[PDB]
RNA sequence: AAGAACCUUACCUGGUCUUGACAUCCACGGAAGUUUUCAGAGAUGAGAAUGUGCCUUCGGGAACCGUGAGACAGGUGCUGC
RNA sequence: CCCGCAGAAGAAGCACCGGCUAACUCCGUGCCAGCAGCCGCGGUAAUACGGAGGGUGCAAGCGUUAAUCGGAAUUACUGGG
């Protein structure tokens, strides 16, 4: 299947671990599935401070 | 060529606010 | 599993005293009170219907300090019982130990009825119970016990239940330091700004 | 008061930027490691490593020395004029001119370097502009675009020979080839291949309805008539045909074009110069090769050129432009200078984005 | 546009000034104004003769010129969607 | 489970804030990034995107996805045409 990839920017390649996570965009034709930023091998997203447990940014150390 | 056949090199048509087709059911808001 | 916030914020939410700030000034005696709950307070606002009966809800559970996974369970409790349903809710709110702390007078806040109550120092039928969800049984007896024996809170917050309506269906014995639970409390009785008819139909959404 | 001393003052900031280019720590660093490994023992018993040291030696020795040159030699030159003012001798403020302009001439001389000119950048070009799509709002833009590209190398001096021009249907064309002759005519120009956008309300509809068209420009050069490698056989094809209408002062009065294709990879070239046939597919198949030739360097940067392979294929100079006209906002997507004139930019004002693009390329 | 030879003229080329052609506020000194010569396309830049009036806030206000620190001024620059 | 020993000392995060559905207006981007459950938001003046401040709803849990039922009187026997 194709999945959708969330967050801003992505750091995959031509072979990844993702993990797929359902879920229709109804704006896209044909792809019903997410990808979860921040899971097996797909990174979670960069600089990221309002919503980070969705695409899976841990906190900010400071 | 096919670098500017690519499906997102196409004319953009803007949806004016006055005129020939501007008329929204409800708008951004609709707050009553 | 508490609030842990600015107190009387939550008041200004509701535009009326929850009493949960209450020593001797009424209401700040400065500022803004009764008005403004936030940056944009100052604009009214509209107050939806979902709003209504929400803010009838959280007014409730801001006073005893309930927590929405508890009180929701007092309202289990509370339908599945007899008589009237918006009734037996602040039946169970008022039996629920901490309001019957404040109610003696013996903690001058709902919530420093629970600090009285958390650190063991409340005897209840003579036996020391810390839990504050102690729904206290009809014709019994709660007590404090002797380690917070005139310990600088219990006389002055007794002294401070003065100005208070000393409500009837209890008797506290102000210089034994020794309460008296006595009948279940009436619906008129407590007071009566409470709209319950809105909590119960919230939850039955 | 000497503004002389204003452009030194100007010359030794931009010096600044001249070592902020070439990362001027990691010159001195590089140069001290093709000097240990010279040291070892083995050179002369490594002969093709040896001429290549040398190699890497001599092209780093004409720049860090260079660059220790206009070191110790500003230095100098700052105390030659500060000298000839607070002493004035009438010599010494004529000799500190020709202090200062040299080593703007040693700015020049990095100034190519900088501009890394290679393969055929020194050398002239052709041009190649396609049309969009939506009708006769594209064609407007290639003919905008294009006419601006023609308005611009006359102010500079490049000669312009359009070697083809099909226009499309009305007021514009499809497709153009234009040569530009000159020095370092691909390197003025190379630069600006891609897709151009337009913004703009557009002339054609009742009311409004601000209209988005697309165009493209290609940018190849000129391959010194043969690449050394002729890879010509390859499914070759010709289809010499007439054109439009030759009507009154249409283009060159020849109306005869050169269709010529590259089958694999799908390379199409045209020429409507003369009518001699023969002539013309002599010089269409010369920017075959050389649009077959960009293609070759194009494979280079997909490898491991100038792409930097990080996380994906962080590249694709499509959308390099942004002409918005009713906002007077033209901005540049690979460096983002941007300028509030558009008709100076449609006459030819260019050089801003030129410098732009010198930088990431 | 109820009227482009300069002017208008906002555009082009070359020559030039930049808290400025125009307004108020600060500081210092100088009344203003009038005549005339040189370089120069002109803008400006560089000199020389000339006058110092009205009240007494008398150690200046009212006027006017020049040089600076800035606050700003200025825009016939973009958007009539 | 009781008794005793300290300075409140060791113990607060998560989603959301256009409407549905409780809760805002300022910066940055400019049909490009991105949001989404649905209606649809982003075209240089966004309450829907990305940060900040301020709130709301829950709270050692909070959201997301998958799955069943409910709203579905959109399989209606109770209860439709
Ligand atoms: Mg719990
Ligand atoms: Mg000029
Ligand atoms: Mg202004
Ligand atoms: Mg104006
Ligand atoms: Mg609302
Ligand atoms: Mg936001
Ligand atoms: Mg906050
Ligand atoms: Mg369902
Ligand atoms: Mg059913
Ligand atoms: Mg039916």
């Amino acid at each position: 299947v194709t999945s959708y990839i969330g967050g801003e920017g992505h750091n995959l390649q031509e072979h990844s671990v993702i993990l797929i996570r359902g879920g229709r965009v109804k704006d896209l034709p044909g792809v019903r599935y997410h990808t979860v930023r921040g899971a097996l091998d797909c990174s979670g997203v960069k600089d990221r401070k309002q919503a980070r447990s969705k695409y899976g940014v841990k906190r900010p150390k400071a | 060529e096919a670098l500017l056949h690519d499906p997102l090199f196409r004319q953009r048509v803007e949806k004016n606010k006055k005129g020939k087709g501007s008329y929204m059911r409800k708008g951004k808001h609709g707050n009553r | 599993a508490r609030y842990l916030g600015p107190k009387l914020k939550l008041s200004r939410r509701e535009g009326t005293d929850l009493f949960l700030k209450s020593g001797v000034r009424a209401i700040d005696t400065k500022c803004k009170i009764e008005q403004a709950p936030g940056q944009h307070g100052a604009r009214k606002p509209r107050l939806s219907d979902y709003g209504v009966q929400l803010r009838e809800k959280q007014k409730v559970r801001r006073i005893y300090g309930v927590l929405e996974r508890q009180f929701r369970n007092y309202y289990k409790e509370a339908a599945r019982l007899k008589g009237n349903t918006g009734e037996n809710l602040l039946a169970l709110l008022e039996g629920r130990l901490d309001n019957v702390v404040y109610r003696m007078g013996f903690g001058a806040t709902r919530a420093e009825a629970r600090q009285l109550v958390s650190h063991k120092a409340i005897m209840v039928n003579g036996r020391v119970v810390n839990i504050a969800s102690y729904q206290v049984s009809p014709n019994d007896v709660v007590s404090i016990r002797e380690k917070a024996k005139k310990q600088s809170r219990v006389k002055a917050a007794l002294e401070l239940a003065e100005q208070r309506e000393k409500p009837t269906w209890l008797e506290v014995d102000a210089g034994k330091m020794e309460g008296t639970f006595k009948r279940k409390p009436e619906r008129s009785d407590l007071s009566a700004d409470i709209n319950e008819h809105l909590i119960v139909e919230l939850y039955s959404k | 008061i000497n503004p002389v001393n204003n452009r030194i003052q100007d010359l030794t900031e931009r010096s600044d930027v001249l070592r902020g280019y070439l990362d001027y720590d990691a010159k001195k660093e590089r140069l001290e490691e093709v000097n240990a490994e010279l040291e070892q023992p083995d050179v002369w018993n490594e002969p093709e490593r040896a001429q290549a040291l040398g190699k890497e030696r001599s092209s780093l020795e004409a720049v860090v020395d260079t660059l220790d040159q206009m070191k110790q030699g500003l230095e100098d030159v700052s105390g030659l004029l500060e000298l000839a003012v607070e002493a004035d001798d009438e010599e010494t403020f004529n000799e500190a001119v020709a202090e200062l302009d040299a080593l703007e001439e040693k700015l020049a001389q990095l100034e190519f370097r900088r501009m890394f000119s290679g393969e055929y950048d020194s050398a002239d070009c052709y041009l190649d502009i396609q049309a969009g799509s939506g009708g006769t709002e594209a064609q407007d833009w290639a003919s905008m675009l294009e006419r601006m590209y023609l308005r611009w190398a006359e102010s500079r001096g490049f000669k312009t020979e359009i070697i083809e021009e099909s226009e499309g249907e009305v007021a514009g064309i499809k497709s153009v080839t234009i040569k530009i002759s000159g020095d370092y005519a691909y390197g003025w120009l190379r630069t600006e291949t891609g897709v151009h956008r337009l913004v703009r309300k557009s002339p054609f509809d009742s009311g409004g309805r601000r209209h988005t068209s697309f165009s493209s420009a290609f940018v190849y050069p000129e391959v010194d008539d043969d690449i050394d490698i002729e890879i010509n056989p390859a499914d070759l094809r010709i289809d010499v045909y007439r054109t439009s209408g030759a009507g009154g002062q249409h283009v060159n009065r020849t109306e005869s074009a050169v269709r010529i294709t590259h089958i694999p990879t799908g390379i199409v070239t045209q020429c409507q110069n003369d009518r001699s046939q023969h002539k013309n597919k002599d010089q269409a198949m010369k920017q075959m090769k050389a649009k077959l030739y960009e293609l070759e360097m194009q494979k280079k940067n997909a490898e491991k050129q100038a792409m930097e392979d990080n996380k994906s294929d962080i590249g694709w100079g499509s959308q390099i432009r942004s002409y918005v006209l009713d906002d007077s906002r033209i901005k540049d997507l690979r460096t983002g200078v941007e300028t509030r004139n558009t008709q100076a930019v449609l006459d030819g004002s260019l050089d801003q984005f030129i410098e732009a693009s010198l930088k990431a390329g």
